[PDB]
């Protein structure tokens, strides 16, 4: 879906997305592995499997929540505020909006 | 029911293919016990007018202390299963007697057995027998009978309490 | 060499353990390599402190395993002769860190590093066998049960059994050494220590002996029915 290609083009060099073993031929079309490589501390990449790129929906997948976030104290606080912030976005958008929200939460809960 | 059939049971053990006739479509599976089951089926069918009134006393007097294992109970089931509707047609009395006889045979095999493997179809058999034939008439008689069973059979037939 | 000085400096100031990752990514090019990197850090502080809890460096190692190939950490904790040190406290604390590996997963390598993770898991199992052999002393509790618990957690069925099967086909000398070590461990598995102890060890031994044979051996039964296939083929 070309709409997703536009967002992957508009991404900053800090972000970088890819594809895992993909159930994403044409319908889901995405469940990526976006590593937030930036100046601050790194983290674990989420899946963010989105709907058809027409986007009458958002991405959030939250797959690796189980073992990744409970294991670390800092990663546990990362998830906490970030969930509450994502429960605020009205009709969030797949790549840019959700990825920027994730980075902002990661570098805000960092304090 | 007592030829040997119990201790020498066999690697034959699998009941459902053995009891039911028309297994003698091939020259194989012509076990002499299946012949008697088919003949009893035919007799009870063509005689299903008044000679069926002897089956409740027959079961509750003769068949009790001759059954220890489970495929004996399965043979009794394959004997007196299909004619339950013929009984329910007009002879609504003997239905509860045949039901409590089946329950008593179930208790008798459960009290003397190591593992109950072929009981899974038996549970749903008894389910439908209570659902489409009796209803809630055997309830007062079976409430004090079902409790003496094993925990597996109890967990299975839990829904009978309704 | 600069990594040692960086670690000493990070020890001179008690970091908040999240600024540590930033400082490490800044001090190093953060893109030069990561296989020319931290894979030698873990040993220094903990194994060197020896009879000591050695705090927050195990936490730095945890935040490292948060983003790091498990193969390097495993081959590190394997190549190390920790049981030779035998502080009964450092290895006890390191088992809790190792718990995090087999609990979640052994992540991919995206390259020919599959053999690397395979060797890492095999050497980790060998090190766990040496752990059991060294901790089963109980000549006068905790380690004899915790090492067995971590061994059972590492031998999680359907996940790492295939890895060990691949390891056996990769080379056989290590598997023969593991068999000799399993015999030596069974020699002590007959020591009456407790009811739970020397009981699950038999389960672990059966798992280790089932590793080489097959994972999908057709042991299914109760398919009682008639076979018309041979009946017709003979006809």
């Amino acid at each position: 879906p070309n709409v997703l290609q536009g967002e992957v083009a508009r991404l900053d060099p800090k972000f970088l997305v890819n594809l895992d073993p993909s159930h994403c031929s044409n319908n889901g079309t995405v469940h990526l592995i976006c590593k937030l490589d930036d100046k601050d501390l790194p983290s674990v990449p989420p899946l963010e499997l989105s709907v058809p790129a027409d986007y009458p929906a958002q991405s959030p997948m939250w797959i690796d929540r189980q073992w990744q976030y409970d294991a670390n104290p800092f990663l546990q606080s990362v998830h906490r505020c970030m969930t509450s912030r994502l429960l605020q976005l009205p009709d969030k958008h797949s790549v840019t909006a959700l990825l920027n929200t994730w980075a902002q939460s990661i570098h805000q809960a960092c304090l | 029911s007592s030829s040997s059939l119990t201790s020498e049971t066999e690697w034959v053990g699998y009941p459902f293919r053995l009891f039911d006739f028309t297994a003698c479509h091939q020259s194989y599976s012509e076990m002499s016990c299946s012949y008697t089951l088919a003949l009893a089926h035919a007799v009870w069918h063509h005689s299903s007018i008044g000679q069926l009134s002897l089956i409740p006393k027959f079961l509750t007097e003769a068949l009790l202390p001759v059954v220890k294992t489970e495929f004996q109970l399965l043979y009794v089931y394959h004997l007196v299963g299909p004619f339950l509707q013929r009984f329910q047609q007009e002879r609504t009395r003997c239905m509860i007697e045949i039901g409590v006889a089946f329950y008593d045979m179930l208790l008798n095999v459960d009290q003397c057995s190591t593992h109950l493997n072929y009981m899974d179809p038996i549970c749903d058999f008894l389910y439908h027998m209570k659902y489409m034939f009796t209803g809630d008439s055997v309830k007062e008689q079976v409430e004090k009978i079902i409790c003496n069973l094993k925990p597996a059979l109890k967990l299975r037939l839990r829904f009978i309490t309704h | 060499v600069n990594l040692k000085q960086a670690i000493l400096q990070a020890w001179k100031e008690r970091w908040s353990d999240y600024q540590w990752a930033i400082n490490m990514k800044k001090f190093f090019p953060k893109g030069a390599t990561w296989d020319i990197l931290n894979l030698a850090e873990a040993l220094l502080e903990q194994a060197m402190i020896g009879p000591s809890p050695n705090p927050l460096i195990l936490s730095y190692l945890k935040y490292a395993i948060s983003s790091q190939m498990v193969s390097c950490s495993s081959v590190l904790t394997a190549i190390s002769k920790f049981d030779d040190f035998s502080r009964d406290l450092c290895v006890q604390a390191l088992l809790d860190i190792m718990d995090m590996f087999c609990d979640r997963l052994s992540c991919h390598g995206k390259a020919e590093e599959c053999i690397g993770l395979c060797r890492a898991l095999l050497s980790a199992l060998h090190w766990l066998l040496r752990c059991t052999a060294a901790s089963a002393e109980r000549l006068q509790e905790k380690q004899l049960a915790l090492c067995l618990q971590c061994l059972e957690k590492t031998l999680s069925s359907t996940k790492n059994r295939a890895l060990l099967h691949i390891a056996k086909l990769e080379e056989a000398s290590s598997w023969t050494a593991i068999e000799h070590s399993l015999l030596k461990l069974g020699e002590i598995l007959a020591n009456l220590s407790n009811p739970q102890l020397r009981s699950q060890a038999e389960r672990c031994g059966t798992l280790i002996r089932s590793i080489p044979s097959m994972l999908s051996v057709h042991s299914e039964q109760l398919h009682k029915t008639g076979f018309p296939t041979i009946h017709a083929l003979i006809l």
